[PDB]
């Protein structure tokens, strides 16, 4: 296959757009659908349909040439071995740190259960504040209700999915949006292959 | 199991890294590169005098127990031949080489190697672009000399233009970092937004946009910065270096002014060697301060082993039985012969025992009528 | 301006100790031991897999980042082979030569170098006393090869003499004095066998009637004497090599199966060469190690050609000189003379030995 | 709760413990499947339910957020262990633990190995004295082979349908699998009074 794979995941939703506008179009709809690899109008791209956690690997080792990851999973995971071309200001959410309702502050260390240990870590670092970080893969806003955290960092748009579960959001660590991200050979290999995907996103957005 | 980035070279690998560590060594002595071997060891004092802290970061801490005094496991050679020049260098024109093994804490590029064999040249003391030059000229001699199909592309950067458009249109920390980080990322729009903002924007953005195309690019700047000399010169040197890479060498250059890593050790043109499509660049040079002026480059020669081939050994066993026979004189010969074959780089084993058998075996060397001769298995 | 222990190689040192490094491993390449090059660093599970007390001690520990373990900066690359041989050796003889840099924490003997430059060669999967002749053989080739002046002196010893005493009858109170030829404290602390342990000390040297003067009991033994004796007359007979004995040299107990070898250079207080039978089921193993580095003060290579180009000649050339001027200076690389191309009229390379001077259309060289 | 938290893993692990749970006398009063809540009451009021993704359990547990959980060895090996009571083998879940490529495709190199099962993957090619760079991943894995992310895969099989639907082939197998009773080290010691009907139940059950 000597043309571009897309590395996508709500953002297959929010992408559909700006990939219509590009030329690129899905044949099938993933949510209903056994494929892994995804045909699309334009035959010299491809579309993988990850996990959100995974794009930014495939994108990395060239598995994908490029990839729409959200900025809280690039943070969390590194984008040292990838070009961030675009901010296609789609996804818009926020990362914050949330513990239960009006509940106070222990007479003990932090404890922070999150997927996100890096951004945890990284975060109370800036803060001068000494933290125990728990790594969690499934839902996060149970870790406090059972103590085992005192705090979770977790992207939140409005704050209904927090408060429906008896947690608050806390303090605001940094604004989230989905990435447009390249491979660094694919970018001086397949530039006359992304120039115009590239030119048509940069034109979408605005 | 090996940590990361950390691997055995064995046999053929091994003996072919010897060879390449030797035949690159005496090329840069016979260009007139001093050999220098600083230790693996010294007290961080030393070692990390004017580090950056990536650097810092990437060396390995040890305590000297005579002293009770921080030692590290260099991670770079290039900062021991700074101390070296600054003792026995002088005033004038001064040129060393060295290739040592030097230690990473974590690796370079994904599944990069933490324990890569360093091989590197450098000239302290001359401004002229024209060592630039000669750096190149012992660089390409190097690396044509190893007859490879793979083909090096050298990126060209030049530091001081950016430095001097950041200087001229007194950019923030804040509002610097950004650029960079956006040049880093290839971010045009990004880019083009920011600098509608920024104080001679429009420069920036051009970098950017039009670096690319060097023989134009002077004419493409605003009247302050086509002005200033630095810009001027700058712009001149990526010139001069662009077309003796290409007329001298017939090597493929490309040229990014937006290539501004290493930013803190970097004083001027940049040169970075790709192989192929790797990723990591095979070879790292540039002008670095020592008001001592100095100019060098490094490469990791083990990342060679992959492009490199040598003549398949010729692997020898004398055969046990027959040897057994003979008189004393008869051995004097056969010795006589075997060590004109090991002098001609034959591998030869003489035999413990009848089942003594060496890996890869190629020949046996075997009597028939009065005469001992080289027979394929 | 260095730790103690640790020096810079510069300039004509640093060239003579890449010619030696070279010259030794290609020798023993065309000996038929493969060139190994482990690395510098591994995890301390493997790199100290049956490491002595001594070996632990000189070997620094270092966090690896990425999964939290201990690594080690090796002070020893012999343990690597033996790890290496494990994994591709097979059950047959093998061989394997390496030249590595290896650290340790604290200096070897008075005034030692704690960065030794190490090469040296193992005999895997022979139990024959002919695999310790073959590394002599090949030990004596290479120092031959290097024409120094300096003498090579051997010390032989047998673990397995002493070994064998301490089965058919403390022993770190014997090795320490032993260690010290404290021959005294030894005498007085001999009163089960004590009459056998001090007559090692006291009569190890003369080894030809050794096992005449141990107790009838104790008459292993009888093929370890023998050994040292095979050993000791090839050494004078075919290398013409003054060689001692010493049954009580104990160094290595942990790591020493049966013969060993010390090989010291002029009246240097630590040997030069270390070798002997060591283990590596039952997998025979035999082998020597040397600092290269401590061969650079016995060591003369011929006085370089160092060669400057004339500036002035140089830049009055037009473009198709220029060519055939590089032609010439590529074939005196060639050849080895070390020329230098000035970037300036003052450029003055270090020992310079002869100028190539433009004189008539022609390039030729003139001693300064 | 001065009683016992279970944590349990929904779909496969519920469904098989359920009958254990009914004849150990914790049937539980909601229908997990269809329900938005994270802690489930049961007919015993000293024992509640967290459902958490299986990932998790061994956390929640070596913590003490849960004082038991039931883990499949899979996630047990993968995430350590160390700090909880392993007390007896269910025998239900029962899968393994394999490699896996592409159809017919043969090894190539150092293998290059994709899987959420990176510690065993490690653990096993390095008693195999096989040298491997792995690469983790959090999704489905059986894309990774097809586009070249990584050469193999280590996943739990059963039958082996989901490999070969994929176009994948199991290759070595590394262990058997099945759902193991956990406990933490405290609650052990502290609760043993609650404990040992259920675990003498369970006993009983299997
Ligand atoms: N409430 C939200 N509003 C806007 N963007 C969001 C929201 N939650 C997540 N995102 C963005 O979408 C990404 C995750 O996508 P999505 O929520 O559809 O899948 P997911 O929950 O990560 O699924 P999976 O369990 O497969 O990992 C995040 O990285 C973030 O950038
Ligand atoms: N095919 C199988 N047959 C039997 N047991 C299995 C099988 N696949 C997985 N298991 C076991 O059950 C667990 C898988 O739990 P589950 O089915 O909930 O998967 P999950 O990855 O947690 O999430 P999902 O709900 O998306 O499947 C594993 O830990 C393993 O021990
Ligand atoms: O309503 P808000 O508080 O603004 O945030 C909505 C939540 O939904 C997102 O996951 P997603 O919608 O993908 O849920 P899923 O993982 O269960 O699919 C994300 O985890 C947010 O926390
Ligand atoms: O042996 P096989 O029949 O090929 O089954 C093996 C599959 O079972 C598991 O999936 P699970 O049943 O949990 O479904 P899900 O993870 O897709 O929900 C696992 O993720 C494997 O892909």
């Amino acid at each position: 296959f000597l043309g571009l794979t897309l590395a996508l995941s709500r953002i297959l939703e929010e992408t559909m757009p700006l990939l219509r506008a590009a030329g690129v179009e899905l044949l099938e709809d993933p949510e209903a659908s056994a494929k892994l690899i995804f045909p699309t109008s334009n035959p010299n791209v491809r579309v993988l349909i990850l996990r959100a956690s995974d794009v930014p690997t495939y994108v990395e080792h060239g598995a994908a040439d490029f990839g729409v990851a959200g900025k809280d999973v690039l943070l969390e995971h590194g984008a040292n071995h990838v070009y961030e071309l675009l901010d296609l200001k789609i996804a818009q959410c926020k990362l914050m740190t949330a513990g239960v309702k009006d509940a106070p502050l222990p007479n003990r260390r932090l404890r922070i259960a999150t997927k996100y240990v890096n951004v945890a870590r990284a975060y109370f670092a800036s803060q001068g504040q000494q933290v125990d970080v728990i790594k969690l893969y499934g839902s996060m806003e149970l870790a406090p209700l059972v103590g085992l955290g005192d705090l979770i960092v977790d992207v939140v748009d409005t704050g209904n999915t927090l408060r429906a579960n008896g947690l608050e959001a806390r303090d605001h660590i940094c604004d989230v949006s989905s990435r447009l991200i390249v491979n660094q050979v694919s970018y001086k290999r397949k530039f006359a292959l992304l120039e115009p995907i590239l030119d048509s996103f940069k034109n979408s957005i605005n | 199991m090996l940590p990361d980035g950390v691997a055995d070279v064995l046999f053929e690998d091994a003996h072919k890294q010897e060879v390449l560590r030797h035949q690159l060594t005496q090329q840069l002595i016979t260009h007139g590169y001093q050999l220098v071997s600083p230790p693996m060891i010294e007290f961080t004092e030393s070692l990390l005098s004017g580090a950056s802290e990536d650097l810092k970061r990437q060396t390995f801490k040890i305590i000297d127990q005579l002293t009770g005094r921080l030692m590290g496991i260099r991670a770079d050679i290039t900062p021991q031949i700074l101390r070296i020049d600054a003792h026995h260098g002088g005033d004038g024109i001064a040129r060393y080489c060295y290739a040592g093994d030097v230690i990473h804490t974590l690796p370079s590029g994904l599944f990069g190697s933490r324990t890569p064999l360093q091989l590197g040249a450098e000239i302290f003391g001359c401004e002229s672009i024209a060592a630039d030059i000669e750096l190149i000229d012992v660089l390409f001699s190097m690396i044509n000399s190893l007859d490879m199909s793979a083909v090096l592309h050298v990126d060209l950067g030049h530091v001081t233009i950016f430095k001097r458009l950041a200087e001229l249109a007194a950019l923030s920390a804040s509002d610097t970092e950004q650029l960079m980080q956006l040049y880093a990322n290839k971010n045009l729009p990004e880019l083009k937004q920011v600098c509608q903002v920024l104080p001679m924007g429009s420069d920036f953005y051009t970098l950017a946009r039009f670096g690319h195309d060097i023989a134009n690019l002077l004419g493409r700047l605003s009247e302050n910065a086509q002005q200033d000399t630095k810009i001027v010169t700058a712009i001149d040197e990526l010139q001069r270096l662009k077309a003796h890479l290409q007329v001298q060498w017939q090597c493929a250059v490309s040229i990014d002014v937006t290539e501004l890593s290493g930013y803190h050790y970097h004083t001027g043109i940049v040169f970075n060697g790709y192989i192929n499509s790797e990723t990591q660049p095979l070879v790292r040079g540039g002008r670095f301060d020592g008001p001592r002026q100095a100019t060098g480059f490094s490469m990791d020669v083990s990342r060679l082993l992959a492009h490199t081939q040598l003549d398949a050994p010729f692997i020898v066993l004398i055969d046990y039985d027959a040897f057994n026979n003979l008189d004393s004189a008869q051995r004097q010969l056969l010795l006589q012969q075997v060590a004109s074959l090991r002098q001609q780089g034959y591998r030869v084993t003489m035999p413990l025992t009848a089942e003594d058998m060496p890996v890869g075996l190629t020949h046996r060397l075997s009597l028939a009528d009065n005469q001992w001769r080289l027979h394929a298995v």
